[PDB]
């Protein structure tokens, strides 16, 4: 998932919106 | 923007900046 | 444990020390 | 909500256990 | 995104956040 | 500054960009 | 609550969230 | 100790209150 | 150096940066 | 105590060594 | 002081604290 | 840089100084 995707890759701040409410 | 890495409480405080009053769900795996 | 006040990005922090692999949810909204 | 609670008042890491998953 | 409150070292995290290996200044003075 | 914009106000992600090299 | 891994300044934020206003030691071996 | 086990291997805030004043 | 404020968890990030291998001891009743 | 120096008024970096062991 | 290891956002945290009022530059390499 | 020299060496908080506006 992101959480594992960010630590062991990277991420973009947009990837990470997609968990926003 | 740019991409980074992101472990532990350090993504949280990325969904934190970027969800604001949306908040958000901070689900990890197993 | 004791009470103490959690504001802004220091309240998810500490959501993230205690609940961990369960994840949690952020809602300021509710 | 979590908020009223934390940083307007006080909370305890007990009570911050109710917004696990 | 929103807009949000952002004062001292979490100002500079944000910074590091959006700004990556781009880099940036923190010129409170100005 | 970024301050005048960000403590004693509010700003956003998009202007934070302003302050990238 | 959960297990962690706390390292560097995480450990520090974390004795500061469970010992509040008890204060804590923190001693890093040799 | 308690700050290279933390680290190195994993704890649990149980153990982190042992050095609570 | 210079002179600031520090609250919170954020005072004792900064005695950890400080300090480091040396311990430090954050005791608020004091 | 440290507190009554940092967070009410203001503190440098080299007051804070004071609480190193 | 002490030297340490500072990753990430903690050497922009320290950059905060040893700069305070004056600013600083955050540079990464390419 | 001192970037890459704090996360992949060690450094000083007088180094860091240099850094400073
Ligand atoms: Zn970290
Ligand atoms: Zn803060």
């Amino acid at each position: 998932g992101i959480v594992e995707q960010c630590c062991t890759s990277i991420c973009s701040l947009y990837q990470l919106e997609n968990y926003c409410n | 923007f740019v991409n980074q890495r992101l472990c532990g409480s350090h993504l949280v405080e990325a969904l934190y900046l970027v969800c604001g009053e949306r908040g958000f769900f901070y689900t990890p795996k197993t």
